[PDB]
C-alpha cells in the first residue's frame, strides 16, 4: 500500500486482525507497522491554497 | 387517509352585522432563514491526479 503522507503515532487500539484504517469517506487514514507491532496515523500532507 | 385541509369554519355573515375585537394576543412567532453555506474549495488537479 503506497501512498505520502506524515506518519504519527496513533492512540486507536487495533484488532490483532486488523491492519489498515479508513475513515467515513473510504480513505486509509491509519496503519499497523509489520515489522513492530504497532499502530500508526497517516495525516496528510500539509496543503491548501495560496 | 384521506386529508383534511382545514377544521370547517362558516363565518356568520349578514349585511347588517360586523364583528369587533375586545382583546388582543401579543403573538411572537419564529422564522428561519438559511444565510449562507459552508465556503468549500477543492484543489481540481490534486483531486483528479494527486
Ligand atoms: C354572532 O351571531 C351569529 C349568529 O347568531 C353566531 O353564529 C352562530 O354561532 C353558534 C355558536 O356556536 C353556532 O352554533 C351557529 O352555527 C352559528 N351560526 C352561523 C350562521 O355561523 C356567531 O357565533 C356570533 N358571534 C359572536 C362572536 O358572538
Ligand atoms: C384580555 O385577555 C387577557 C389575557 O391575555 C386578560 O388577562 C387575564 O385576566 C385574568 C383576569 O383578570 C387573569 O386571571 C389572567 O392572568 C390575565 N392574563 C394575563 C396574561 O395577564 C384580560 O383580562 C382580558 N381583558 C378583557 C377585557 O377581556
Amino acid at each position: 500500500l503506497t501512498g505520502t503522507g506524515v506518519l504519527t503515532e496513533s492512540n486507536k487500539k487495533f484488532l490483532p486482525f486488523q491492519q489498515f484504517g479508513r475513515d467515513i469517506a473510504d480513505t486509509t487514514d491509519a496503519v499497523r507497522d509489520p515489522q513492530t507491532l504497532e499502530i500508526l496515523d497517516i495525516t496528510p500532507c500539509s496543503f491548501g491554497g495560496v | 387517509y384521506t386529508m383534511s385541509l382545514g377544521a370547517e369554519n362558516s363565518v356568520a355573515y349578514s349585511n347588517n352585522s360586523i364583528a369587533i375585537p375586545t382583546n388582543f394576543t401579543i403573538s411572537v412567532t419564529t422564522e428561519i432563514l438559511p444565510v449562507s453555506m459552508t465556503k468549500t474549495s477543492v484543489d481540481c488537479t490534486m483531486y483528479i491526479c494527486g
